[PDB]
């Protein structure tokens, strides 16, 4: 399975952004999908994930009022929207496989990255 | 202690089939229903050899083109073969009226007799 | 499978049983050995060959079919001819693929059902003079010699004689 | 060449009794049916789980 | 090996019996089948499973087995019973294979 | 259903079990609670997504197709064109409707089979140290704490230790 | 069958049971008699009529369709017309035959499943106050008059009262 | 069913021969098929047989290294090849049904015959 | 469902009559169908009924040798035939649904009526 994110984006504070993720294979998947954030010089940060059939979404307590994760199923894509950009939402964003249908701690396949700059 | 068990068969086969809920299931026995092999040559159909035109087409064969001098003795066939380099048809420029209908008519002829009218 | 016997509570096959699809393995003081069940295998073979013959019969032989020719002022009829050819090819490809895909699953469920029926047939015979172990296996309480084994593998096991 | 056949395509002769082929839609003789598939295998045995 | 009486002679309307005798290797642990071959045709099954009859076989033919020997009995004999009769059993010990009898010429008066 | 578990001897579903399709509800001195079974749900999800992907794949994308024009002296070809279009539309409508109608029933039987298999798996484990109540429910004879409960839902329940 | 009840452990039908598809035969001191089960028969009838109505509905009525005429210089269009007619006839013949052949088997498995469900429903009710004989038959340990029989054939048999 | 053999053949010693057998009905069968030999003036002789689905073949110990039996399934034909012809392989050859899928001693349907002469 | 009878009929004694009943919905039904007679100034009278799949018919002891009830299934129609008319076979005839597949006492849907006069 190959995961491909969208292009790199640069915005200015106070706005929102929407990144996307496309997976190879059949349109419908049997694994959960997560989004991970990594600022330059620090460790990664789990943002939130989505479940294949039940449609449940989970977010971190820090990113509870800003992030929104959705899926398309028939297209095979996953979307993440982040609102009210500060100057600290400038990092690298990864799309991560999960193995099973639940959002556990084991992500075995990662994408390549996508930089979102705020200025 | 005088035991008895129920079971089923297994072997060393490595042939797989596809179902709706799963792909590549290895099974003990199977059959193949599709053919994808040929010999690569034009053969005879039930004893009779086909008629190959070669340099000519239907118009050149039937009109009597000077470059189709070898097709004169032909009087029987099983099918007609043409090539993409069959370009010796009408030598004098002009129009052949209702030519595709003539080809459709000849698509159901197996022999003829050539006589001097 | 839908019946839970193959790759279920009986988790593996036997490479030492060569003459049938389903069977028994016994063990007493005389010795051990495998033995196929002929009635179940015969019925399954009848059904499977019937299915294959029906699939073969529903598709008829294709006779001579060659193309036509058109000139520069007959594009509409040429396009209609192409449309007809492509449509019929697509329909028959869909039919063949769907038929094979749907028949494979039923064939795989058939054998699971047969194995489960054989297990239940033996279990109702032994009922009380044997302990169920779990892997499709029964352990006798009394002494079961070769006559007892051959009567169990026949359907005529005599319950009262062995209490 | 100089051979015999019962089913001929613009690419060669066919020598089978199977119900399907994917060589050429144009045929002469008594020929199987043309499909665009690449694999059509029918199962007759059970699931193969050896070593157990 | 199965050994039978080479010839049999009787009168019309009588009852006759042919005995197939063998050994504990073949006859003692299997079944015996009976075939009748008219002169010029292929054999025909008469008795299988040691006492059974197919569809289309009269009741005049019967058979049984006794220990390490079987017997075929024909009662109601006529002229249409002129043939050779063979007994067959599926031998199985070193390498299993079908084994046929020697032959029997049931002569009718 | 064909297997008699869903809306059968287990007559209702659980709105308190949110993370799975099939599962357990336990009750002891520590407390109560629901818990999904991950292996069965994972296998069912794999099968269902495989089926949906196959259905999607067997239908190919439709490319450009526009109409033609004829004059007052070409009625036969116009009628033939209409015939071809209508026939292909009818055939594909029939195919789609039949496929959906036939797949729904198999999908509904699949879950019934899975629930019955889970029930039998638990029943053969408990065998003697529990009483079958009737609603898919087992009542233990001994005292079963959280370690015993977790061993039951893992498949490694130790029969001899609890007699 | 796939469930092993019809022509399985119950090897024959009843010509004395005339008002239903599945039912009971009882025997006590008052007398004997057959009696159909109405809920199972009603559900089966609903399902079967639904299936027949769907099969009827998926095939639409055929309207007027007559042939055309061509002259000696229009052989290609005449051949195309013949091709279209023959292809559509072949496709619809295949569809009809396959539909009937595939529906008959499912219909035959439906009744087997229903008989098995009825047998299990009775078996879980009697559990301990009756002996299983083998031919779909239960022999009571206590005395069962007509009230007990009518409660058994209703689902409200009272286990504790009869020990 | 009806069993039909091929034509009669005459060869000279040191060669091989291949006879065939065609059965009526559906291409696939649920019964085993055997080949029987009968020299003029003696009783029949079982040569070998083949099993429908498992594909197993059995031969008599005398005819071990010479006979080869094969099937076609989709055509409905069974072939027998005999190699290194002597002057004693001159008999009548029959094709025999079996009833079940195993090569037992009960052959209930026979063909008509085919003479192979060696000289 | 809706039940619609045929038109009104007037005949003279000694003849027979055939009334009809058509039901809405699918051609095949899972309920029994009955015919009811009501003379002017009197209570209703049950004549007979028919069962959907088993095809059994039941009649009242009074109308034993005269009435004949049949069905069409594929058309969705039920026919009743009354023979040897008298001057007393002048009433209103109703078609009645039944709930289940058996001819019980509970008819929950009725038609509208049809008068048959005998003179
Ligand atoms: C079933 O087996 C075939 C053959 O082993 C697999 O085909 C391979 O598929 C992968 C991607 O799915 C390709 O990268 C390979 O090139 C394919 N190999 C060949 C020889 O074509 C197929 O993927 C398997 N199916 C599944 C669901 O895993
Ligand atoms: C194995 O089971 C079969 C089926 O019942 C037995 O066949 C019976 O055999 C007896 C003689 O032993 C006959 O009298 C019966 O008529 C047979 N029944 C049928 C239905 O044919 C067979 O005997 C059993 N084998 C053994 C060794 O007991
Ligand atoms: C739940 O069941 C699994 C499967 O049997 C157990 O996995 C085993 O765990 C032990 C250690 O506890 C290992 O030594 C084995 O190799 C494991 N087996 C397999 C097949 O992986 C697991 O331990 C069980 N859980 C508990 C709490 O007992
Ligand atoms: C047969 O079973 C039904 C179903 O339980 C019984 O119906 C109940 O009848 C009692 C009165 O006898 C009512 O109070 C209940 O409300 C009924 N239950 C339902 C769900 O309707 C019926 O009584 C039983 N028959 C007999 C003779 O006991
Ligand atoms: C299985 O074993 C047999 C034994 O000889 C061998 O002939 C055959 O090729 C094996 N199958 C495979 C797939 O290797
Ligand atoms: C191919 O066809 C020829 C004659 O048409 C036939 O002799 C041969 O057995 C066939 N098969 C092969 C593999 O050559």
């Amino acid at each position: 399975v190959q995961l491909v994110e969208s292009g790199a984006e640069v915005k200015k504070p106070g706005s929102s952004v929407k990144v996307s993720c496309k997976a190879s294979g059949g349109p419908f998947r049997s694994y959960a999908i997560s989004w991970v954030r990594q600022a330059p010089g620090q460790g990664p940060e789990w943002m939130g994930g989505i479940i294949p059939i039940f449609g449940t979404t989970k977010y971190a307590p820090k990113f509870q009022g800003r992030v929104t994760i959705t899926a398309d199923d028939f297209a095979g894509t996953v979307y993440m929207e982040l609102s009210s950009l500060r100057s600290e939402d400038t990092a690298m964003y990864y799309c991560a496989k999960h193995m099973g249908y639940q959002v556990r701690e084991t992500m075995d396949v990662w994408g390549k990255g996508t930089t979102v700059t705020v200025s | 202690s005088d035991t008895i068990c129920i079971g089923y068969h297994a072997n060393n086969s490595t042939d797989t089939v596809d179902t709706v809920l799963e792909k590549n299931v290895t099974v003990t026995h199977s059959v193949n229903l599709l053919e994808d092999s040929h010999n690569g040559k034009l053969c005879r159909l039930k004893g009779i050899a086909p008629l190959q035109l070669g340099k000519c087409n239907i118009a050149g064969w039937i009109l009597g083109n000077p470059e189709c001098d070898s097709l004169l003795p032909a009087s029987s066939w099983s099918y007609i073969v043409e090539t993409p380099n069959s370009k010796n048809g009408i030598c004098y420029p002009g129009d052949f009226i209702d030519y595709e209908e003539l080809r459709e008519q000849l698509s159901s002829v197996s022999s003829f007799e050539r006589f001097e009218i | 499978g839908l019946f839970g016997a193959i790759a279920g509570f009986i988790e593996g096959g036997w490479t030492g049983m060569i003459d049938g699809w389903y069977g028994y393995h016994h063990q007493n003081e005389q010795g051990s050995g495998y033995a196929a069940d002929q009635k179940s295998t015969q019925n399954a073979i009848n059904g499977i060959t019937n299915k294959v013959n029906s699939v073969i019969e529903k598709m008829n032989t294709q006779f001579t079919a060659v193309g036509k020719e058109f000139n520069n002022l007959e594009k509409r009829m040429e396009n209609l001819n192409k449309k007809v050819d492509d449509g019929f090819l697509d329909i028959w490809t869909y039919n063949a693929e769907l038929l094979v895909l749907l028949e494979n699953e039923r064939t795989l469920d058939f054998h699971d059902s047969n194995v489960k029926n054989l297990y239940e047939k033996v279990k109702i015979q032994l009922k009380n003079n044997a302990k169920e172990i779990g892997n499709g296996c029964f352990e006798f309480y009394h002494k079961c010699d070769n006559e007892c084994m051959e009567s169990v593998r026949n359907g005529t096991y005599d319950y009262p004689k062995y209490s | 060449h100089e051979c015999n056949t019962k089913c001929q395509t613009p690419q060669g002769a066919i020598n089978s009794s199977l119900p399907f082929q994917n060589i050429h839609p144009v045929t002469i003789g008594e020929c199987p049916k043309y499909v665009k598939s690449a694999k059509l295998r029918m199962v007759t045995g059970l699931r193969n789980i050896p070593s157990i | 090996v199965l050994t039978q009486p080479p010839s049999v002679s009787a009168a019309p309307g009588q009852k006759v019996t042919i005995s197939c005798s063998g050994s504990s290797s073949n006859i003692g642990n299997d079944y015996v089948s009976w075939y009748q071959q008219l002169p010029g045709t292929a054999p025909k099954l008469l008795i299988y499973d040691n006492n059974k009859r197919p569809s289309g076989i009269p009741d005049r033919f019967s058979g049984s087995k006794s220990g390490t020997s079987a017997t075929l009995g024909i009662t109601g004999l006529q002229t249409g019973d002129e043939a050779n009769y063979y007994c067959a059993t599926w031998d199985r010990r070193p390498t299993a294979y079908v084994v046929f009898g020697g032959g029997t010429k049931l002569t009718v008066l």
